[PDB]
C-alpha cells in the first residue's frame, strides 16, 4: 500500500488523478459488497476500462508505461479485495471448487495413454518438467493478484511444452497441449480450481486476457476443466464397460 | 494502434501448424505472434492454435471467444476435412460479438494431382459464408503470407 503512494507520485498530476480514481473505485466496492459478485465485478472491469481511457485522454503517458501502471492499480485493488471478493459464501464457487474437486479425484484412474499424451515420463529430464507443471498449477491459489494467478498457469504450460518438446523433438500444437494440461490438472487436483478461474474472470484487468500469452494459456485451463466435467468413455476410446469398471475406484487400467 | 486474435482451426494432418511456423528451436507452436505495419498502421497478431481432435468438439466456443479472425485449414486431398470447416464455420457465427473475419485455407496445393475438394465449390462455398478462399501450400512455401497480410486488412476494415 505504501509502495502504491510511492509509485503513483511519480507520476504528478496524473498519479494524484488516478489515485483519487481508484480509492473512488474502491469505496464504490465497500458500498457493493451486498451486491452480487456479478455487480462487482462489472464495477472493477468498469473502473479498469475507464482508468485506462483516461489515462490516453487527459493525462498524455506512453502505452509502455500504461501496462506497467495498470499492473500497479491491479495489484493495489486486488490485494485489498481479495478477502471479500475472492470465493464469496454468496456464489456457488465454493459448491464448484468441491464438484471438480471430486470429479478429478474420481478421475485419479486415467492414463496419459488414454489421452494421448505427447509426454514420455521414462526420460528424467520430462518427468522433472512434469513435477514443476503440476507444482505451477498446485501454486495458482496461493497467489493473491490476478496477474500473479495467471503466471502459475504459464509458467505451467512452458513446463508442458518443455515436457512436448523433450519427448517428440516437434514444438507442441494445440492438439499435442492441451491433453497434456488436462493430464496435467488431473494430477494436480490443484486447490480452488473453479473459485480461481472465476476470480480471474471476474477481476482480472481484461486486456491482459484478450489477446497475449498469458490469456491463451487461461483460455486453455477453461477448456481443460470443461473437458474434464463432460469427459466419457468415448473420450478416452473406452468402451462403456471399461470406463465403468475404472469409474467404480476398483479395477487398474 | 490494432491488437488482434486469430484462431487457427484444423487437425494436425491438414499441416496447419507448418504453415503457422512457415509464417512465424521453436519450443511451441501453440500460441504465435507477428508484429506487423500495414499502410504505416501497426498490428500485433497473436495466433492462437485451438485443439481439433474430434474429442475437443465441445470446447471450440472457449477457445473463439472474443476473436477478430480464424484461419481454418483444411487438405485439398481430403473432403472430409472440407466438411470439418463447414461446421467449424457454424460454430464461429453462433459467438457473441463482432463478425470475426474468416479465411477457408485449402492446403498442400503441391498434391493438386490428388485433389478431391474442387477450387470451384471450396471458393463458392467461401463467398457463400462471406469468407474468403485461400491456397497455400506450407511444403513449398506458398501463399502464407498473402493469407495473413490480406486477414489484417480485412480485420482493420
Amino acid at each position: 500500500s505504501k509502495e502504491f503512494i510511492e509509485f503513483l507520485k511519480t507520476f504528478h498530476k496524473t498519479g494524484q488523478e488516478i489515485y483519487k480514481q481508484t480509492k473512488l473505485f474502491l469505496e464504490g466496492m465497500h458500498y457493493k459488497r451486498d451486491l452480487s459478485i456479478e455487480e462487482q465485478s462489472e464495477c472493477a472491469q468498469d473502473f479498469y476500462h475507464n482508468v485506462a481511457e483516461r489515462m490516453q485522454t487527459r493525462g498524455k503517458v506512453p502505452p509502455e508505461r500504461v501496462e506497467k501502471i495498470m499492473d500497479q492499480i491491479e495489484k493495489y485493488i486486488m490485494t485489498r479485495l481479495y478477502k471479500y471478493v475472492f470465493c464469496p459464501e454468496t456464489t456457488d464457487d465454493e459448491k464448484k471448487d468441491l464438484a471438480i474437486q471430486k470429479r478429478i479425484r474420481a478421475l485419479r484412474w486415467v492414463t496419459p495413454q488414454m489421452l494421448c499424451v505427447p509426454v514420455n515420463e521414462d526420460i528424467p529430464e520430462v518427468s522433472d518438467m512434469v513435477v514443476k507443471a503440476i507444482t505451477d498449477i498446485i501454486e495458482m491459489d496461493s497467489k493473491r493478484v490476478p496477474r500473479d494467478k495467471l503466471a502459475c498457469i504459464t509458467k505451467c504450460s512452458k513446463h508442458i511444452f518443455n515436457a512436448i518438446k523433450i519427448t517428440k523433438n516437434e514444438p507442441a500444437s494445440a492438439d499435442d497441449f492441451l491433453p497434456t494440461l488436462i493430464y496435467i490438472v488431473l494430477k494436480g487436483n490443484p486447490p480452488r480450481l473453479q473459485s480461481n478461474i472465476q476470480y480471474i474472470t471476474r477481476f482480472c484487468n481484461p486486456s491482459r486476457l484478450m489477446t497475449g500469452e498469458d490469456g491463451y494459456y487461461f483460455t486453455n485451463l477453461c477448456c481443460a476443466v470443461a473437458f474434464i466435467e463432460k469427459l466419457d468413455a468415448q473420450s478416452l476410446n473406452l468402451s462403456q464397460e471399461d470406463f465403468d469398471r475404472y469409474m467404480s475406484g476398483q479395477t487398474s487400467p | 494502434a490494432y491488437s488482434f486474435k486469430v484462431v487457427l482451426l484444423g487437425e494436425g494432418c491438414v499441416g496447419k501448424t507448418s504453415l503457422v511456423l512457415r509464417y512465424c528451436t521453436t519450443l511451441q507452436a501453440s500460441f504465435l505472434t507477428k508484429k506487423l505495419n500495414i499502410g504505416g498502421k501497426r498490428v500485433n497478431l497473436a495466433i492462437w492454435d485451438t485443439a481439433g481432435q474430434e474429442r475437443f468438439h465441445a470446447l471450440g466456443p472457449i477457445y473463439y471467444r472474443d476473436s477478430n479472425g480464424a484461419i481454418l485449414v483444411y487438405d485439398i486431398t481430403d473432403e472430409d476435412s472440407f466438411q470439418k470447416v463447414k461446421n467449424w464455420v457454424k460454430e464461429l457465427r453462433k459467438m457473441l460479438g463482432n463478425e470475426i473475419c474468416l479465411c477457408i485455407v485449402g492446403n498442400k496445393i503441391d498434391l493438386e494431382k490428388e485433389r478431391h475438394v474442387s477450387i470451384q465449390e471450396a471458393e463458392s462455398y467461401a463467398e457463400s459464408v462471406g469468407a474468403k478462399h485461400y491456397h497455400t501450400s506450407a511444403k513449398q512455401n506458398k501463399g502464407i503470407e498473402e493469407l495473413f497480410l490480406d486477414l489484417c486488412k480485412r480485420m482493420i476494415e
